[PDB]
RNA sequence: UUUUU
RNA sequence: UUUUU
RNA sequence: UUUUU
RNA sequence: UUUUU
RNA sequence: UUUUU
């Protein structure tokens, strides 16, 4: 499963 | 006798005789379908995961919530076991988008959670950590030993008693407070008084009534 | 019934049927593998010990923690028994790098600790000092009498009861405080007023309104 | 305007080491899981947890 | 199961199986041997008494 | 851990 | 931030 | 979850 | 609203 | 209804 970035562009 | 207003029954007898909703669909202990869709969409958006890999993450989250509960105060990350590796997912999107509560959202997973616990117990001793904290001494009741389990008309009477006792033991005598500390901090009044070089002191303009002797 | 959003089940049935993680791997009462690796690397770095002699130090630390607990307030040094000699290791790297807590980090050592206690009891009476403080009167329960023991689905019911009673006795009615004394010390306002040789006193510029009679 | 990024950065730094902002050290905040809100320009929103608020 | 970091057990099984310290030697309710020696030497020095008396 | 005179 | 002798 | 020295 | 160094 | 980590 993919890993979630800490600080993404969605925020 | 039917309820009547202004000489007319206020109920539709035919529709009512044909009205057979599922009990879990009209209970207020479970989040509505609209609220569940909102939560699911918000979690998809926050995780940046496509609609095909999302159910796997949902499976992992359901198992993690079986183990560790669905309290509003849970924070940090939850974990999925990808083979022998551990993948960490932030819990903030899961909790901040669950309305009215995370327990009501996860109540939609209750039947699947019970089935999963039974399946895991078919191959090894599998009591959810919630049931270990509650000190439940019966292994055949492991399928109901999670905090988001939804009691239905098909729940066995013994299981219902065990679940209610576990809920009472877990909640204890916790009393809800409607308010925290008020965010208005300033209690004094702003000092609007001038200050000139003619003032005898920073706090007194003059000493008018003062007599030297 | 499965949880559905927008006319589509939100769970992957095949993966879920094949999803069988270990219970201790997904519990939040144990530090994650990443946190454990971070703690282990930080302790290696602080001790300046190679990767070959590090497991021996880990053995010594595990035995010491079985004896003396894993409280956040432990300080000073811990000791290893190199034959008849005593080697002292600082406890600061062990405690300051353990996240979220030292107990969660040492929970990874729980099965080995239980096995070690059983092995030591095979040759002599060996009750961990934690179980002596708790006044546990059963010697056959010595294998669970340490404060970082992790309760699992394989823990015997009697052992689970004893461990929960020991935890309740040790914690008593301790209440957590979120804050200490605030570090902002100054409460007064800075005195910005000038002071010239024309001032009648160090605190008064003049005596303007004063009348002698 | 930087509050969400600051919170995310504090969480990211805490993923690798103990990272409490000096503001939270001056305030003597004894909870490390609340480090992500322990700065003086943090903006409280409707998504802020009640305990964090 | 043993505690593992980066795909490697962090414990030495052979040494641990051979590690049998005395319980009173590793407890923190008793002063360490170094502290005891320091106290004994300080008391000898203060009392001006030989190692035989 | 300490605090047992 | 400073002010801890 | 924490708080068990 | 401000005043959180 | 909530409050079960």
């Amino acid at each position: 499963v993919p890993r979630i970035k800490a600080i993404t562009s969605k925020m | 006798r039917m309820p009547k207003s202004k000489g007319a029954t206020v109920l539709n007898l035919e529709h009512l005789l044909e009205y057979a909703p599922q009990q879990i669909d009209i209970s207020n202990t479970r989040a509505t379908q609209s609220q569940f869709d909102t939560w699911y969409e918000a979690v998809q958006l926050a995780y940046d995961i496509g609609e095909t890999e999302m159910p796997t993450v949902m499976n992992g989250l359901m198992v993690w919530c079986i183990e560790n509960g669905t309290s509003p105060n849970i924070n940090g990350v939850w974990v999925m076991m990808c083979g022998d590796e551990q993948v960490e997912y932030p819990l903030k999107p899961i909790v901040e988008n669950a309305k009215p509560t995370l327990r009501q959202i996860m109540a939609h997973f209750s039947d699947v959670a019970e089935a999963y616990i039974e399946m895991r117990n078919k191959k090894e001793p599998y009591m959810p950590r919630y049931g270990l904290v509650r000190n439940l001494r019966d292994g055949s009741l492991a399928r109901y030993a999670f905090d988001f389990y939804e009691v239905t008309s098909r729940t066995p009477v013994r299981a219902r008693e065990a679940h209610i006792q576990m809920k009472a033991a877990a909640l204890k005598s916790a009393q809800s407070r409607l308010f925290g500390l008020d965010g208005g901090i300033s209690t004094q009044e702003e000092n609007t008084e001038r200050h000139t070089t003619e003032d005898v002191s920073p706090s007194m303009h003059t000493l008018l009534g003062v007599k030297n002797m």
